[PDB]
C-alpha cells in the first residue's frame, strides 16, 4: 500500500459518502466512489467483489471501511488495461464515410442494442463536451475527451 | 480556539463603528462616554414604554458596572464571528439552483440542509419554519430572508 | 360506427429525430345525410 495519503482520501470520501449513516457503505456508493477515484474497470467487478450474484436488498448490501481497504487493492492490480488503438479501430469500422458526417442516430441504436446497459439520460447527456454538432467528431476528440480522467 | 478578541474587533470592517459611536453617543444622554441607569431607561423609553424589567441592569450586569464604548464595541464583536455580508449569501443562493427564482421547495430545502454537510436536527432546523416567513405551495423566498438576516429587514417592530 | 370520410395525416420528424409536428387533410365529407336517410340510419352524432 501507499503512505496514508490514500487512507486519507477514503476517509474523506468515506465521510463524502456519509448519507444514511456514515459508518455503513453502499455497495453502489463503494463502487461508484472507487470508479471515480481512478479505477475504470467496474463493469464485472460485482462478483468478483462480493463472490455473491445477491443484488436484491439495496437498503442493506453490508460492507465496512476496513475491509474495503484490500478490496481497492485487489481491483487496483488493473486486471484489465485497454488502449485506444482497439477502440478507434472499432469505431471506424462502426463509421460509414470515414469522416463522421451524421453519428448521432447509430451511436444510440449502437448503446441501445446492448444489453447491459442502464441510463438514457446520460445518453442524452453525452451531447456535452465537444459533441455538440449531428456526430461532427470522427471520434477523436470524444476519445481523447473521455480519456482525460 | 481563544475566541477572547483581544483586538477591538480588528476582524471587521470598520464603518459599522461609526455606526456604533453613533448609537452610543444617541443613548448617552449624559454624553459622559459611559451608559448609565439615567441614560438607557429615557432613551429606551423614547420609543419603549417604561419597560418594568430589570434588563438594563442586565446589561450593566453583563458587563460590571457602566461601561466603556471600547467595552461595548468589544461585547459586540465577540457577537460577530463566521458570517458575511449578503453578497456571498445572495450568490450562493444564486448557484444552488440555476433559475435563481428562489422557489426552494420545502421537501428539497430541507433535503439540501439538513440531510448533508454538518449534521444537525431537522427539529432544530424547524426554527427556520416556525419563525421565519416561508412562501406558499412548498417553495421557500430567499431575497426576503437574505434581508432579514441582515440588518436589511425586520419581520415586526415595536 | 363508420368512417364516412377520407382523410390523410402527416407527421413531422427532424434530423435529430424528435417529433415537431402533423398536418392532416380530409377528402369528401359525406352529404346528404340531414335529407332522407334510409331505414333505421341516422344524419351524425353531433345532432344526438
Ligand atoms: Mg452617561
Ligand atoms: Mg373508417
Amino acid at each position: 500500500d501507499f503512505s496514508e495519503e490514500q487512507t486519507a482520501e477514503f476517509k474523506e470520501a468515506f465521510q463524502l459518502f456519509d448519507r444514511t449513516g456514515d459508518g455503513k457503505i453502499l455497495y453502489s456508493q463503494c463502487g461508484d466512489v472507487m470508479r471515480a477515484l481512478g479505477q475504470n474497470p467496474t463493469n464485472a467487478e460485482v462478483m468478483k467483489v462480493l463472490g455473491n450474484p445477491k443484488s436484491d436488498e439495496m437498503n442493506l448490501k453490508t460492507l465496512k471501511f476496513e475491509q474495503f481497504l484490500p478490496m481497492m487493492q485487489t481491483i487496483a492490480k488493473n486486471k484489465d488495461q485497454g488502449c485506444f488503438e482497439d477502440y478507434v479501430e472499432g469505431l471506424r469500422v462502426f463509421d460509414k464515410e470515414g469522416n463522421g458526417t451524421v453519428m448521432g442516430a447509430e451511436i444510440r441504436h449502437v448503446l441501445v442494442t446492448l444489453g447491459e446497459k442502464m441510463t438514457e439520460e446520460e445518453v442524452e447527456q453525452l451531447v456535452a463536451g465537444h459533441e455538440d454538432s449531428n456526430g461532427c467528431i470522427n471520434y477523436e476528440e470524444l476519445v481523447r475527451m473521455v480519456l482525460s480522467g | 480556539p481563544q475566541r477572547a478578541t483581544s483586538n477591538v474587533f480588528a476582524m471587521f470592517d470598520q464603518s459599522q463603528i461609526q455606526e456604533f459611536k453613533e448609537a452610543f453617543n444617541m443613548i448617552d444622554q449624559n454624553r459622559d462616554g459611559f451608559i448609565d441607569k439615567e441614560d438607557l431607561h429615557d432613551m429606551l423609553a423614547s420609543m419603549g414604554k417604561n419597560p418594568t424589567d430589570e434588563y438594563l441592569e442586565g446589561m450593566m450586569s453583563e458587563a460590571p458596572g457602566p461601561i466603556n464604548f471600547t467595552m461595548f464595541l468589544t461585547m459586540f464583536g465577540e457577537k460577530l464571528n463566521g458570517t458575511d455580508p449578503e453578497d456571498v449569501i445572495r450568490n450562493a443562493f444564486a448557484c444552488f439552483d440555476e433559475e435563481a427564482s428562489g422557489f426552494i421547495h420545502e421537501d428539497h430545502l430541507r433535503e439540501l440542509l439538513t440531510t448533508m454537510g454538518d449534521r444537525f436536527t431537522d427539529e432544530e432546523v424547524d426554527e427556520m419554519y416556525r419563525e421565519a416567513p416561508i412562501d406558499k405551495k412548498g417553495n421557500f423566498n430567499y431575497v426576503e430572508f437574505t434581508r432579514i438576516l441582515k440588518h436589511g429587514a425586520k419581520d415586526k417592530d415595536d | 360506427n363508420s368512417s364516412r370520410f377520407g382523410k390523410f395525416i402527416r407527421i413531422n420528424f427532424d434530423v435529430t429525430g424528435y417529433i415537431v409536428g402533423a398536418n392532416i387533410e380530409t377528402y369528401l365529407l359525406e352529404k346528404s345525410r340531414a335529407i332522407r336517410q334510409a331505414k333505421d340510419e341516422r344524419t351524425f352524432h353531433i345532432f344526438y
